[PDB]
């Protein structure tokens, strides 16, 4: 079993509770799959975007 | 409309905050702004502040009708290249709800300058309209104001080489769906 | 092998006061 | 200073810019309180609440002795949820090798684009990732090591090697309301 060293301030009203609410974070939970990105609609090639004849001043 | 009304203001704030991050135009122009209760920087400057209105309102028909596939901004250099594109791909399927949603993705574009390579002097910027069909309904429907018309765009406009891809932000909602991806040339 | 958990963080001399607890079985318990 | 209190240094200041950044992305607390920064010459999204601020700190301040002795397996930011739950972690894993070959100026160097390598990761991984419950908070957990022909003098190496941590997120299967 392994040692715990909870850090805590002098602020806090209650050092005796924070073992049964830290006891949460210390927790392993159960982990969604790792979704990866990948683009819905993927570079088209035949497909063309439309582009506004004017362009910006640039100043 | 019941959606698209609010897609054009924040695609209105993506476009000012993106030419900001990535200093497209100088600095002196952008005035520091709330807006999605975040600090972005819109432009204070006429010529091009309605350059921007007037593209987005060209859209809200297409997305009105759902004919709208994704939205590119496309950042061009002196030799009109494309450098990087912020392609937003939507696909749509309580009020202040989805207004929360999209905060991310100003979030996350405020933090692409870490990461996005730097580009190079004096670049300009375009929107690319990716429709949902091809057909002709889009090309006449997209041209609402005239004095501001609407093309194809040519390879030599859209062709990126060495792309490189920076995803930003993924969203899956019941009203909205949505994704920001980056694409970047290698070399610039 | 032991963790340093580091409590207080905004809501919603010596900086820290420390505790020193055991972990057994999905618990927290402290030291002898 | 020597080698190990320099990249014991250098690894907080990373960390300082990834807490930060994390809070940011997650949305644990209102972005109001950020502004940008340049650390290393790159654009890292910092806190202004010196509440926060010196929470980190103070922690990181704890940390810096356990590294410059490799007493460290990993890093954690848990962040929890109005009930204290974890909704999820940002697990640094710190990869310290015994040879410890690399000089600094090599360190030195690769420092920026280090920093930047390391944004890439957290930037990227949190695309993915959905919405956190609203009213967090976070902690930070330290896991000490575990377990352990040259006298000393190892080949000098160049390299960028094991001088970077990796960040495996995890995330609840439901988050929360």
């Amino acid at each position: 079993t392994t040692e715990v060293i909870l850090h805590y301030r002098p602020c806090e009203s209650d050092p005796t509770q924070l073992p049964k609410i830290a006891e949460k974070a210390i927790q392993d939970f159960p982990t969604r799959p790792l979704s990866r990105f990948i683009p819905w609609f993927p570079y088209d090639g035949s497909k063309l975007p439309l582009r506004p004849k004017r362009s910006p001043p640039v100043i | 409309q019941v959606v698209a009304d609010v897609l054009c203001e924040f695609l209105e704030v993506a476009v000012h905050l993106i030419l900001y991050v990535r200093e497209v135009y100088p600095v002196g122009i952008f005035q520091k702004r709330k807006k999605y209760n975040v600090p972005v920087q819109m432009s204070c400057h006429p010529e091009l502040n309605q350059y921007i209105q007037d593209t987005l309102h060209c859209v809200k028909p297409l997305l009105e009708k759902n004919d709208v596939e994704k939205v590119v901004v496309v950042i061009l250099d002196k030799e009109h290249r494309p450098v990087e594109k912020f392609v937003f791909e939507i696909t749509q399927p309580l009020l202040s709800h989805v207004e929360q949603l999209l905060r991310a993705f100003i979030l996350k574009i405020s933090v692409c300058d870490a990461v996005l390579d730097h580009n190079p002097p004096g670049c300009t910027f375009t929107v690319l309209v990716h429709t949902r069909e091809a057909a002709t309904r889009n090309m006449e429907k997209i041209q609402v104001i005239k004095d501001f018309p609407w093309i194809l765009a040519d390879e030599q406009d859209v062709h990126m080489h060495d792309p490189r891809l920076i995803p930003l932000k993924t969203m899956t909602s019941d009203i909205l769906k949505m994704q920001l991806y980056v694409e970047e040339r290698a070399h610039k | 092998s032991q963790v340093h958990i580091f409590w207080g963080a905004p809501i919603a001399a010596d900086p820290w006061k420390k505790i020193q607890l055991l972990y057994s079985q999905h618990s927290l318990y402290l030291k002898d």
